[PDB]
């Protein structure tokens, strides 16, 4: 592992939050998202497995959500 | 030239690459910028390695524009280059005899 690392906090409480974010999901996660019934238990159903919490979480580019299954291929605008 | 027209016509050059685009529309795309469609083509070009565009030149078959008699008759009795002979006529009628 790291030996050491560089951090440094956010000052003044300045976080981004992301206009727009892409999901590539499989076949069966992604058939199993939209036969949902309404659109807030799709937002639940994405909240609970992952443990997003919004105006809480931040995420990248390129993420892999888990292996080989599921990834955010992109943020926008800020990476 | 014909038979290249015709070759043209049959082959029609249509029905390429119908349906490329999937169908991933999803409810949470309101909201916000109402050209998604536009952001999902260009997500989906974007997700592709590189411009590879490494395609088999020779899937054309330009060859098989081949001609038929039928096509051969297309001429339809093209008009004439030489109005007439009797413009001409002078020309061997001075040459009866052998050159001067």
């Amino acid at each position: 592992t790291m030996d050491f690392c560089y951090f440094e906090p956010i000052l003044d409480n300045v976080v981004p939050v992301l206009d727009s974010v892409t999901f590539l999901i499989n076949e069966q996660l992604y058939s199993k998202l939209m036969d949902l019934p309404q659109e807030m238990q799709q937002i639940q159903f994405l909240h609970y497995k992952y443990n997003i919490n919004s105006m809480e979480t931040v995420v990248h580019s390129r993420d892999i959500l888990t292996s080989g299954l599921c990834q955010i291929l992109n943020c926008s605008p800020f990476p | 030239l014909k038979s290249v027209h015709r070759w043209l016509s049959a082959a029609d050059q249509s029905e390429v690459v119908p349906g490329n685009d999937n169908i991933e529309y999803f409810s949470i795309n309101e909201h916000g910028r109402r050209e998604e469609n536009r952001l999902r083509l260009k997500t989906l070009l974007q997700q592709d390695v590189v411009h590879e565009t490494k395609t088999s030149t020779s899937a054309a078959s330009e060859l098989t524009a081949v001609v038929t008699i039928n096509d051969l008759l297309e001429a339809c009795q093209e008009t004439k280059p030489s109005i007439s002979t009797s413009e001409l006529v002078k020309l061997r009628g001075i040459y009866d005899r052998f050159q001067k």
